[PDB]
DNA sequence: ATCAATATCCACCTGCAGATACTACCAAAAGTGTATTTGGAAACTGCTCCATCAAAAGGCATGTTCAGCTGGATTCCAGCTGAACATGCCTTTTGATGGAGCAGTTTCCAAATACACTTTTGGTAGTATCTGCAGGTGGATATTGAT
DNA sequence: ATCAATATCCACCTGCAGATACTACCAAAAGTGTATTTGGAAACTGCTCCATCAAAAGGCATGTTCAGCTGGAATCCAGCTGAACATGCCTTTTGATGGAGCAGTTTCCAAATACACTTTTGGTAGTATCTGCAGGTGGATATTGAT
């Protein structure tokens, strides 16, 4: 017996997605190419983020991606940052950014 | 008798702290604030140690970006010092407010 | 009193973080009311979870829920 | 009892983008959060969708447009574009 | 075909409260969209608090709950006064 | 046979309520006291702003409740302005209120 | 063919609007600022109207639609069955 | 000849527009708007004429609503005359543009 | 432009908190085969209502003149807020020790679901007749602004 | 203050769009009575983790002195933006017409629920080892600020 994740070539557990879409009451059935889409759109979103937290990872010298990166990642991406617009992300901080009429003068 | 200027340090500060992510309130003074409010909804709570430590993240981050609004409110007023209608102003038009 | 325990060097940091460089003597006192209303509102909701789930311990989870109805949704501690 | 969790896929999906890369525990306590989030507020608007037009499944369709509706521009024409080659790639095999 | 609406209803409660008053058709219409609103939210607290609580069942205790959770101060404590006691009555009654 | 909103003594429809709340799929099960319990606070709610509403019908010298009158009874309310301050009510205006500053002369 | 139709949105339409809002003075630019956050206010609303529209498979933008994309908005309108 | 002076005539309109609720921008331009920004998304649509009301009906409770904000941020900028930058303001707190 | 005082950066190092890893146990979960049921696409189409066309018209937009007074620019100085200390109060680490009570397991019964009928009712379609108030009219009071 | 040009208020009132009244029909709604099924309260309680307490360590907060420099008050003035006016466009409106397309009734099978059975798995636990990097030390170098 081979996995509908595996079938449908994905990483993200098929079956949990659909077992979580029926006791979520959602409706009262629920078709099986739905909880396939779902879970490829679950991944694809964690692989943007984890492509991009990773590079923050990078730049910063450190092979271990920590909330900080994460943050980075997303307050730097315009799409991700609106997606995120009322989400607060734990031991995150914020962008290095000073309005500009606060800098001296030179 | 070295003296940096009025602003150096403060600006020396703002890239310190955007740099950083670690809480900027004292934990146990917190902890003790929680713990008085909601002695005010029900009497004798118990609270588990990430329970406080998710009321100060978002405690913080909230009123960290809030002093962003409010800093774009005195910038607005042509100033660079915040004062406290910069902070209402900042509320109102959230909807926080009125 | 404990609302005065979140001290003025606190606010400072926390406005440091904000991008703020010069505040003013009035904004100490404005802040900690704001905190107030702030966590009053969040724990009244915390709490009320906290009760219909006929428990005397407040959960992160029950915190984490108060947040999200409050518009304040936060990763990472569980929800 | 048993709590379950996404910190498998997503380390498995970590490993695909940044092979060596790790990521801190609570990092992973975010990511589990953000594939919650999404998935809660994907499947609150398939709901609705469904509702609204009186029907009482929610097929790929649903998710589909839940998709178009909450997700920015091009996050979303990716997401669709996965969407609809995992059912693809599922339907073609027994 | 059947469209309803609580029209009938919130009429016999206009009369109550004001009985020399009318309502016109777009008054009604908002008051309509009015009750349907609160009666999503309710329900939408209720539904959730009881996920949150592995409860597959919404009994007045969620409903009572979620009013608590979704008005202001005194609209609470009067909302929950008037089903408490429609509950009670209720319960003495067959 | 009385209606269940007789026996619990409302105005509103439990049966409806109670039938609205099925399906909705708020929940696998809907315990019979959920209706009851929802259809008085509908009514209440439904009593509260009609009775406003109708007061600022009289202060404009008006018989019958329009739109105007709701947005009036629910700005002037502080709750009720909470309870709907992201809601949108047709036709209803704004309140009168002009900032001070804008206010000619002095003293 | 339609075209330029946002200046269909007049400079006196924007006072009064302004006036509604308690508006005392209004600078010259405002009226063309004003037209690009309606446009944009507008682009938004009607893109996620018209999406309920084609997933219910219909050629007509209901009332209905439109008070679903605004309630998705955070924008709940009372009064059009919606 | 008989002149109010500026600002009077701008106060009575905000009294007389305050107090009533009539839609504010012409019906068939406001329509032609909202087909046009339509088309450029999908070909061959219909409204109902109720689905153009109800646009009608949010978009300028949104802007009354904004210019409400709009004031607020010039008067905490000692102007008793909205800018562009105001508008900006408001609508940067409000989390439309952060 | 020079030059002392500090902050900031960086290359290197070491210890440990916390990420990695092999084994094992196991209940819940995910896949599979079979019987039964039904949602909702299809096809045909009744019929609501959207897109148009027509026309008369005056409400209202556009464009210009003009000058009141607001915003912008500039100058000025009282005093607040930042920087730098000297001081010492209390936050913080944490080790650990009761014990609250969250959470797992077993019962078992009020209450919910399923199911078969009967009675009631709100919504709708067809005409038909009132009524609150919008909008026009005329004239008395009130507001505003020049003198 | 006096006065005159206008806006404002309201009583009086007519026309009518919209609200109110009623009989009719009826299909979906809502209630009654059983038989059948089970969710979750209730009681017992093992184990996790929360509330405490010891308690130097010393970090971080507070009180104070000083003066840099920012905020707020005052002054001047170019020209933006409001008020009023003339002109006549185009929105509003009353109203009919075709027909697109939404929506109702029905036929019907691809697809989902419902189980029962078998098999696979991801989470909980230990037990033991591995390592990315926070944090400390130097020493170079840039930044700040006085001259």
């Amino acid at each position: 017996a081979k996995t509908r994740s595996s079938r449908a070539g994905l990483q993200f557990p098929v079956g949990r997605v659909h077992r979580l879409l029926r006791k979520g009451n959602y409706a009262e059935r629920v078709g099986a190419g739905a909880p396939v889409y779902l879970a490829a759109v679950l991944e694809y979103l964690t692989a943007e983020i984890l492509e991009l937290a990773g590079n923050a990872a990078r730049d910063n010298k450190k092979t271990r991606i920590i909330p900080r990166h994460l943050q980075l990642a997303v307050r730097n991406d315009e799409e991700l940052n609106k997606l995120l617009g009322r989400v607060t992300i734990a031991q995150g901080g914020v962008l290095p950014n000073i309005q500009s009429v606060l800098l001296p003068k030179k | 008798p070295h003296r940096y200027r009025p602003g150096t340090v403060a600006l020396r500060e703002i890239r310190r702290y955007q740099k950083s992510t670690e809480l900027l309130i004292r934990k146990l003074p917190f902890q003790r604030l929680v713990r008085e409010i909601a002695q005010d909804f029900k009497t004798d709570l118990r609270f588990q140690s990430s329970a406080v430590m998710a009321l100060q993240e978002a405690s913080e981050a909230y009123l960290v970006a809030l002093f962003e609004d409010t800093n774009l409110c005195a910038i607005h007023a042509k100033r660079v010092t915040i004062m406290p209608k910069d902070i209402q102003l900042a509320r109102r038009i959230r909807g926080e407010r009125a | 009193d404990n609302i005065q325990g979140i001290t003025k060097p606190a606010i400072r940091r926390l406005a440091r973080r904000g991008g703020v460089k010069r505040i003013s003597g009035l904004i100490y006192e404005e802040t900690r009311g704001v905190l107030k209303v702030f966590l009053e509102n969040v724990i009244r909701d915390a709490v009320t979870y906290t009760e219909h789930a006929k428990r005397k311990t407040v959960t992160a989870m029950d915190v984490v829920y108060a947040l999200k109805r409050q518009g304040r949704t936060l990763y990472g501690f569980g929800g | 009892t048993r709590k379950e969790s996404y910190a498998i896929y997503v380390y498995k999906v970590l490993k695909q983008v940044h092979p060596d890369t790790g990521i801190s525990s609570k990092a992973m306590s975010i990511m589990n959060s953000f594939v919650n989030d999404v998935f809660e507020r994907i499947a609150g608007e398939a709901s609705r969708l469904a509702h609204y037009n009186k029907r009482s499944t929610i097929t790929s369709r649903e998710i589909q447009t839940a998709v178009r509706l909450l997700l920015p521009g091009e996050l979303a024409k990716h997401a669709v574009s996965e969407g609809t080659k995992a059912v693809t790639k599922y339907t073609s095999a027994k």
